[PDB]
């Protein structure tokens, strides 16, 4: 005999709750760099 | 079909003409013309 | 070749080298079906 | 922080450091005797530290060029001529894939069609009779600028993005969709891929065919790029072994891989071109950084 | 949920007149742009 | 959906008629590896 | 042992009023909303 | 043919060409794929 | 003729933290050097309350719990580019011919434009990354 093992994925929406001010977010101003080159200069802005 | 003159010229703002993403339109094919880029194309330029 | 034919595999033991490290690396010799009508499944098995 | 004025501030340092390497300042005496253009022009003093990229001017009879005058984007070979007159003279990738093995005849016959004169058959004819083809003719680069006048100037690119001038309408590389196949086990890895060209011959009994293949892959590396095409050509490699033995021509292997240069996987579109109303498909490769390495054999 | 409402519609047609401007051309170039003028006076602006 | 779906032998020949099922070395390493029982079972099992 | 305030969760800013969807539970009002007006549009699902 | 099972077909809101041909599981812009779905039986159907 | 009506456009909504309501669940204060910073923790100290013990039985002694909770730390980022014919476009006009001038007022919208949709974009994925977090952390109800 066998035992025929099977997984199913499923859609589901699925609601939060939290307590309020859990935890704090320490975080930076947006650091801004820039990259130049030939054809194009992306600039980059990062925060931490 | 010229696309320059929506690249350049004015324009006039419409409040939530989508409420649903264009994502979905523009990948699938819900219009007769479009014109997609996602780097930014230099060719708005050569006004010959 | 028997046990393939009759499982039905029907394509040949992959190859040495890059077919083996081509399963290795890890791959899908199989085309994905042309039609599909629920998404996914996958069924193992043991013997009992 | 502020966030917008830091932005602003790395435009303005971008945009300064563009003009630091365009005008030169001048600490010449600079009097005031000149007229005021002159004026205008010690002001600015161009230099070209500015495109960054390098080209080439080239001239070639115009019988050859019959759809690169119209479709900007082509790589070029340079065909060394016994002639003493034209000593080198300069040829399409479509012109020298008609005789290609790997494009089908009807694509093959197609091509030809847009390719038929005297001047064309004459060359085709020259690199028949020439003995190998890999080092009679040779990679170029990538074509910009054709002029089309008598004889047609074409310039062409040695390295960097290709463009005339102005920096727009970057045009980019144009292969025909038949001609090209990418050897790895996930195509399109992750990133930009490294656009390469690779010569294989092949001998149907009596004389060598050669194929001209254009690849694409993840693989920096020329060792693993040589290592995955034997294992893609190793049956053809086969029959070489074969004929390089009872042949007496003047070669000594299979094949051999050029790098082209860098490309983006986003940058990679289909497309066709039509010269004359032949419809003809093509994988036009966008924005490409043109980098030749050296050509490496695999027997 | 049904119930009568006193609302402030239309009563009439909206208009629609050329300027010479349009009329120009549409006679030469067979084409129109719609608010030329309003358009023309903001091309050059910061404002566009 | 309500699509009968029906699995037979004739199904769960490619997940049972692998040569790893008939091969017999690891089975043969592990229980060679697996430490020897205790003397009451010893005596009872280990004679012949 | 005592001390007041705590400089690196507590520290002087500007307060403003806002609306908020409200639940009573008990005595406990929580504030109760989704954010799907933050992920109208964006390459990005929603990740409930 | 006397023998085609019910349970699988006809209880069901299902097409009676036996193959189902419903192109929301096809590739699309793939005719070469499409006529392996409206045909091909080295593939299977889906559902069965 | 062929017309050609009307030209509109999209308005790309913004978004404050401080309004949406996930900044309740928040508290946040800018720290300049959290780049350098290695970890953030803090630092309680619990004591438990005892009872008197009945007759002929052991007694709990003084219970004196320390605990100290971590920092994670997390980064977001936005890349924008401006191609370099509008880099040329930008400030140097050629000539004063009203097609330049069109040209540059355009590159000049289109940058300020972009560095205003990467200043949103910045803001979001605040919000994406913090709901991320908090999904990270969620235990599910059955075991709570």
């Amino acid at each position: 005999a066998a035992t025929l093992v099977r997984t199913d994925n499923f859609d589901v929406e699925c609601l939060l709750y939290s307590s309020r001010a859990a935890t704090s977010i320490i975080l930076d101003d947006p650091t801004v760099t820039a990259e130049a080159k030939d054809i194009v200069t992306t600039y980059n802005f990062t925060q931490h | 079909e010229n696309w320059q003159a929506t690249e350049i010229l004015p324009k006039i703002e419409a409040p939530l003409n989508i409420f649903n993403d264009i994502k979905t339109y523009t990948a699938e094919q819900l219009f007769d013309n479009l014109r997609i880029y996602f780097g930014d194309d230099p060719s708005r330029y050569n006004i010959s | 070749t028997w046990i393939r034919h009759h499982v039905g595999i029907e394509k040949p033991n992959p190859s040495e080298g890059e077919a083996l490290n081509i399963i290795t690396f890890g791959g899908i010799n199989k085309n994905p079906p042309s039609i599909l009508l629920h998404g996914q499944q996958a069924i193992c098995e043991v013997i009992l | 922080m502020n966030s917008k004025s830091s932005a602003r501030a790395a435009i303005v340092d971008t945009v300064e450091a563009v003009k630091k390497r365009k005008y030169i300042s001048i600490e010449a005496g600079t009097l005031n005797n000149v007229v005021e253009k002159e004026r205008k022009f010690l002001k600015q003093f161009l230099s070209g530290r500015e495109n960054l990229r390098i080209a080439a001017r080239v001239f070639t009879p115009c019988e050859l060029l019959a759809p690169e005058l119209e479709n900007l984007g082509m790589l070029m070979y340079r065909f060394e001529t016994d002639v003493d007159n034209p000593k080198i003279l300069f040829v399409g990738l479509f012109f020298l894939c008609s005789n290609a093995f790997n494009v089908s005849a009807c694509v093959r016959t197609a091509l030809t069609t847009m390719y038929t004169n005297s001047m064309v058959d004459n060359v085709l004819s020259m690199i028949n009779t020439c003995k190998y083809l890999e080092d009679k003719v040779s990679l170029f680069g990538v074509t910009s600028l054709v002029s089309c006048g008598s004889s047609c100037l074409l310039s062409c690119v040695m390295q960097g993005n290709v463009y005339d001038a102005n920096k727009e309408n970057i045009h980019g590389l144009t292969v025909l969709k038949e001609i090209f196949l990418e050897p790895d086990w996930e195509p399109r890895q992750h990133s930009t891929q490294y656009v390469y060209v690779v010569h294989v011959y092949k001998e149907v009994l009596s004389k060598l065919q050669y194929g001209i293949y254009v690849v694409l892959t993840s693989f920096q590396n020329e060792d693993l790029v040589v290592d995955i095409l034997r294992q893609y050509f190793e049956k053809e490699r086969f029959l070489f072994l074969n004929y390089l033995i009872n042949s007496n021509t003047t070669l000594s292997y299979f094949g051999s891989v050029q790098r082209i240069g860098r490309c983006a996987t986003e940058d990679i579109k289909s497309g066709f071109l039509q010269y004359r109303g032949i419809t003809l498909p093509v994988i036009k490769l966008e924005n490409i950084f043109v980098d030749l390495s050296e050509k490496k054999v695999f027997v | 949920y049904i119930s009568t409402q006193v609302v402030s519609a239309p009563i009439s047609y909206g208009h629609f007149i050329m300027g010479k401007e349009n009329a120009v051309t549409a006679i030469a170039y067979r084409a129109i742009m719609a608010d030329f003028t309003q358009f023309t006076v903001n091309a050059g602006t910061e404002q566009q | 959906d309500q699509v009968v779906q029906r699995i037979d032998f004739a199904d769960i020949l490619p997940s049972v008629c692998h040569p790893i099922v008939h091969d017999s070395t690891i089975v043969e390493r592990l229980m060679k590896n697996e430490p020897l029982p205790t003397g009451h079972r010893f005596s009872q099992l280990c004679q012949l | 042992d005592t001390n007041n305030k705590s400089e690196i969760f507590d520290k002087s800013r500007a307060y403003a009023d806002l609306k908020l969807n409200t639940l009573k539970l008990g005595d406990k009002l929580v504030a109760f909303d989704h954010l799907h007006k933050v992920y109208k549009n964006t390459d990005v699902n929603d990740p409930l | 043919t006397p023998v085609t099972t019910n349970i699988n077909f006809f209880k069901l809101p299902h097409n009676p060409r036996g193959r189902e041909s419903c192109m929301m599981g096809t590739d699309p812009h793939n005719e070469e794929a499409a006529r392996k779905a409206l045909y091909d039986h080295t593939q299977t159907d889906s559902d069965t | 003729f062929e017309a050609l009506l009307g030209i509109y456009c999209n308005k790309i909504e913004w978004i404050n933290f401080f309004t949406t309501p996930i900044a309740v669940a928040a508290n946040v204060i800018r720290f300049n050097d959290v780049s350098r910073m290695t970890l953030g923790k803090v630092l309680f100290f619990i004591q438990l309350p005892r009872v008197a013990t009945g007759n002929d039985v052991t007694a709990p002694k003084e219970t004196t719990i320390m605990v100290a909770k971590h920092s994670e730390k997390h980064p977001i980022n936005i890349s924008f580019d401006l191609s370099a014919a509008c880099l040329e476009h930008l400030e140097n006009t050629f000539k004063n011919t009203v097609i330049d001038q069109i040209l540059n007022i355009n590159a000049l919208h289109t940058v300020l434009r972009s560095l205003k949709n990467s200043a949103d974009s910045l803001e979001r994925g605040l919000i994406h990354a913090f709901m991320q977090t908090l999904l990270r952390k969620s235990p599910p109800q059955f075991i709570v």
